[PDB]
């Protein structure tokens, strides 16, 4: 609950709250009462919306890819990593160390591709989503034994009903998801540099179980991340400069802020 | 966001008397300003920020 | 084995929650943890500095 | 001045008169160009509403 | 009785005295402490000298001119070539320590200026060119202060770090650097700045050579000014003292 | 519960309930018993239907818009405001100050547009509805990063199942939804005048997630408002004159009531 | 934690209600609040005026 | 603990901070207080805002040159054209208030000088010519500081006030002005002067327009001196705050 102001009356004392020393590195907490007379106003406002859990707990689309029922690309492959979407990456970059569980929803939408094949009879498409942890086998082809998934987790979904959704625990060899890593892979100090060192989260594949019809059909899958039970450590300043690459923090230098007319202008 | 129905006000700083210096000392100085919130700050209705944007998926 | 808690309503009614999955990572997001401690970031100095005092005596 | 360290400095010099103005800006933390890139402003640009006091520390 | 501007600090066999200093800032409210038994992961016995490892090492001094943009230091790298702390972090595999940072810049009553001393944890820095990443010889300078730049670095292919000052190299507003433990040395009042950073990392222990946690940054927000007749060479000194240092995994010398 | 009449018998007294003074501004509450003999009839009738909650708690369609899978208009934009539908606006105008929560249901219906493209294979259309609060980004195009919705609320809906529905709390900087505002925006007294001053509720966009087929498909979305936990203050007289604009109360003068033959006619 | 209340039936039977959502703005519409006070609009005068009395003596 | 040179004063919605100030002088030992019921004479109800009326109004600043004789202000007249105090004393007939006087003149360590700030009650002033009396446009200056004169004013017929400084205009030795509540602002130590004058008058309430009780006088006993290289424009500011103000006799606007 938000604090409430306390009523105050005219004062004339040597001690002065307003005058302090900002060189100490201390934020001087001054109630409006110190610099002017105030009346007792109770505050019934709450800080409920601000909490880290309510700020980060909203579904956001990390990446979307496409696959075709018949054609050169029959299966889709994506290395599961964040930093591909600016909206979520910026929100996560606020804290150096983060630790959260995750909820994943897959919005799969199909569409017909233009062709010349006649006598089309569309049938309910079925989509299989598979997750390969770092080290497992890779389906070099859309039809391969790897798709048996004797151990890997997978989800099958027929088109027409509610989207798939699963919950994922905190998968990390450390004690927190590091967002920034100022170091190299080799102790030699030569090699991969940056956060891409700590990205070994696996890969996610998707395919069509059954060929829908004779005419070509293209399906696009979108992946949504929902942080749950989130904990944040070491707060950091907000980005400011637009992102360029998804493997590092390389950027182009940009002005501190938008300019105005003069130093006494009240309008942008 | 800007709305004339909820205009804020104006913060202005004025010279009270002067800035007097002795001999052999610079007569042009600088002042810095920090902004912070009081113990009674609150926010509501989470929305997307209009600052960050992406043309395509970074890769 | 149900859990009854209070709802977030205006100022100036109980709701029911039951866990069905046995992994403890499937529970709903805990949204009501309104606790704070701004002493770590603001006023982090070693020696206490009272408000109305010459910060540097 | 926004492309150097001179944006955070407010100039003040020994004048020949008194009562002139040093600076001024509207109270628009989530909108004005002055408070847009401050931590307070960066936090406010995520939430539609805001309320409370403000503390300007001048050094 | 006494005043708050005077302070004395003793560590190992070294002492630091200040007569015009502000209040010490103690990290995020945590004083550095040894690794407890309910948090460790290495089953080997650790070594803790706590005298040779913990003491005030004085680094090289840099000159503060009227057109100086700022300097940055890496705490694990700077002390890697100085004393038994360097010898130990070199003969071991895992290390853990907190640090005490003291910055000394003194000027008379007729000088003016202001410095920001900030300890940024995990300061990944962007390269000048988007495709390349910075090299190990450009990012960290052993017992050397890497200076910044007033104008943007060229975008031509290179392994140079982006040293533009109004972005701090990490791509942020230099104004919002305050969120981290920081001190202000204004030549009007303060003559020194003290910081006490605990061990901030996402693992119990990490290798010092391939991971530099804290990056001290000094930024002159308000430039230095004076009139003819005053001394123009005003230096800046930085003294770093390790605290509660321990190690694990004794291995053959590695450099 | 409705009150019941009390039995009365012939009276001959100086005090007269029927004669009063209407200049005082007081409604003389006279039971039928005062002006004639009455018998004791118990009333079991109830005033349950009349209550403000039961009067305003019925779903009503505020606005409907159209978007096309392929064509110039691929996304729809609507500023969320009332006063576009006469049936609900008239009901709300009864009280000067209102305060209610809201329930929103979106009836999305697609249809095929006439064309010449052959070999059509229709696929389940998916519709995304997004709400941008006042200040957020705007999707200048149907395909844009804004549609990631890292913070904004959104709903995805596949065609074929129950319609979407969400509950919205009381969003107002004041203490009540003002229905009438006799003032300007500028303190200068020149500028926007009327209720349009207090309408900053945001915007609502909608789009097709996946192109359904080769042939053009047009979809229309209707929005329904359902007030909940409603409170009303300061009752007002009913409209009478038909509405003209959705930004003010401008009207064309109309007769008090429909006329009849004479002053003693019993028929319209 | 269920709430049992009465149903609206004719004159001259309990129903059950459980809240599942923890926002307190998702509850069903409260329809049974049959309370009134017509003294504000009718008979709003400052001095009480009894029914059978010369309103202006 | 703390020192006595630092003071903060809050009134209404205004605040005054001083870091090199002497002890406040409180009139003749009486803090201003409202009119008690055993002393009043007006049978009407008084109006007391106590927020808009009571606050620090800052007047116009005057320059202190090496050849400045002094300045005088009338407390009722100076604030007559500033804020609701002016509007109220204009719409009423009887007014009553005490005043807080703050004078601000700051100089570096290399300047020298001394000012006398004295609140003279009932300061009747002699005209330049014995037959005539001073006019209303020469005696009081609304929100303006009337300066004195180093040499005697001409005795030719006129309505000019006798502005000679070594007689203070009232025909007294400027040396004996100390009897009244007074403060010394020496640029060697003091930077500000605070005075608290209660309501001193021979009646419970009086009309402000036709009677100005207190006349603030600033007299530079020791002139200002400096060497070439220091700033020559040293201003003087005066802030007046009413206290415990009340009024009686609401009448049509009168000016
Ligand atoms: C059908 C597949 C189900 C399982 C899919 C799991 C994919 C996500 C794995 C965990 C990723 C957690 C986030 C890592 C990136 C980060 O923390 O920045
Ligand atoms: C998928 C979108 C979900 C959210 C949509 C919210 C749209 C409605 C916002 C609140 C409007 C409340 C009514 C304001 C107008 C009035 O009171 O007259």
């Amino acid at each position: 609950r938000v604090a409430d102001t306390v009523g105050t009356g005219p004062t004339n004392s040597e001690a002065i709250p307003a005058l302090t020393a900002a060189e100490t590195g201390h934020t001087s907490q001054v109630v409006p009462g110190d610099t002017m007379q105030t009346r007792h106003v109770k505050n019934y406002h709450s800080r409920s919306e601000s909490t880290v859990e309510n700020f980060l707990c909203r579904s956001a689309c990390v990446y979307f890819t496409e696959y075709k029922n018949s054609g050169s690309k029959r299966y889709a492959e994506w290395v599961v990593t964040t930093r591909q979407a600016a909206q979520l990456r910026r929100k996560l970059e606020f804290f150096t160390y983060i630790r959260f569980d995750l909820e994943l929803t897959f919005v799969i939408t199909s569409t017909q591709q233009p062709s010349t094949t006649q006598n089309q009879d569309a049938q309910i498409l079925t989509h299989q989503i598979m997750y390969v942890p770092p080290g497992g086998p890779v389906p070099d082809k859309v039809d391969s034994y790897v798709w048996q998934t004797s151990t890997n987790p997978s989800v099958f979904w027929t088109e027409g009903n509610a989207p798939p959704r699963m919950s994922i625990p905190f998968l990390s060899i450390g004690n927190a998801y590091s967002n920034f890593y100022d170091g190299w892979s080799e102790f030699s100090r030569n090699g991969v540099y940056g956060i891409n060192t700590l990205n070994n989260m696996g890969t996610l594949y998707a395919r069509h179980v059954n060929t829908g019809s004779t005419g070509p059909i293209k399906s696009t899958i979108r992946i949504y991340f929902k942080p749950k039970h989130v904990k944040a450590w070491i707060p950091r300043p907000p980005r400011l400069c637009q992102y360029e690459k998804a493997k590092n923090v390389n950027f182009q230098p940009s002005g501190v802020t938008t300019t105005r007319q003069s130093i006494t202008t009240m309008t942008n | 966001a800007s709305d004339e129905y909820t205009a804020g006000g104006f913060i202005t700083c004025w010279y009270q008397t002067n800035i007097v210096v002795p001999a052999d000392a610079q007569s042009s100085c600088y002042i810095m300003c920090f902004v912070s919130a009081c113990n009674d700050f609150s926010v509501r209705l989470l929305k997307d920020t209009p600052f960050i944007s992406q043309n395509s998926f970074f890769q | 084995g149900a859990q009854v808690s209070t709802q977030k309503t205006g100022a100036h009614i109980h709701y029911t929650n039951i866990n069905y999955y046995k992994d403890a990572a499937s529970n709903s997001a805990t949204r009501q943890d309104f606790a704070q401690d701004p002493g770590k970031f603001t006023e982090p100095v070693k020696d206490i500095m009272i408000k109305s005092l010459p910060a540097l005596n | 001045k926004v492309n150097s360290m001179e944006a955070y400095q407010i100039p003040v010099r020994s004048n020949e008169g008194s009562g002139t103005q040093v600076f001024g800006f509207p109270l628009q933390p989530g909108y004005s160009s002055v408070f847009s890139r401050t931590l307070l402003g960066e936090i406010l640009n995520y939430y539609t509403h805001w309320s409370g006091s403000i503390k300007l520390t001048f050094m | 009785g006494y005043s708050d501007r005077v302070r004395s600090i003793t560590l190992g066999n070294s002492t630091i005295t200040t007569q015009e200093c502000a209040n010490v800032v103690v990290g995020y409210g945590v004083w550095p402490d040894y690794l407890k038994d309910s948090e460790a992961t290495a089953e080997d016995q650790p070594t803790q000298p706590d005298v040779a490892t913990c003491r005030f090492y004085t680094l090289d001094s840099v000159q503060w001119q009227k057109t100086s943009p700022g300097w940055w230091w890496k705490l694990p790298d700077a002390l890697s070539n100085l004393g038994l702390f360097g010898q130990n972090m070199q003969y071991h595999y895992l290390g853990r320590t907190g640090y005490t940072i003291h910055v000394q810049c003194n000027a008379s009553k007729f000088h003016q200026g202001c410095l920001l001393v900030v300890c940024v944890p995990e300061a990944e820095m962007g390269c000048a060119t988007l495709d390349n990443t910075p090299s190990s010889a450009e990012l960290l300078g052993g017992d050397a202060a890497k200076e910044f730049a007033g104008e943007p670095i060229a975008s031509g292919s290179n392994k140079l770090v982006q040293r533009v000052v109004y972005n701090a190299g990490m791509g942020i507003g230099v104004g919002n650097l305050t969120i981290f433990p920081h001190q202000w040395i204004n030549l009007r009042t303060n003559n020194s700045a003290t910081i006490v950073m605990p061990y901030t990392n996402s693992v119990p222990m990490d290798n010092m050579f391939r991971h530099n946690n804290i990056t001290l940054m000094v930024i002159p927000f308000v430039p230095l000014d004076y009139c003819p007749g005053s001394t123009t060479y005003v230096p800046i000194t930085v003294t770093i003292a390790p605290m509660c240092a321990e190690y694990n995994g004794l291995r053959l010398a590695s450099h």
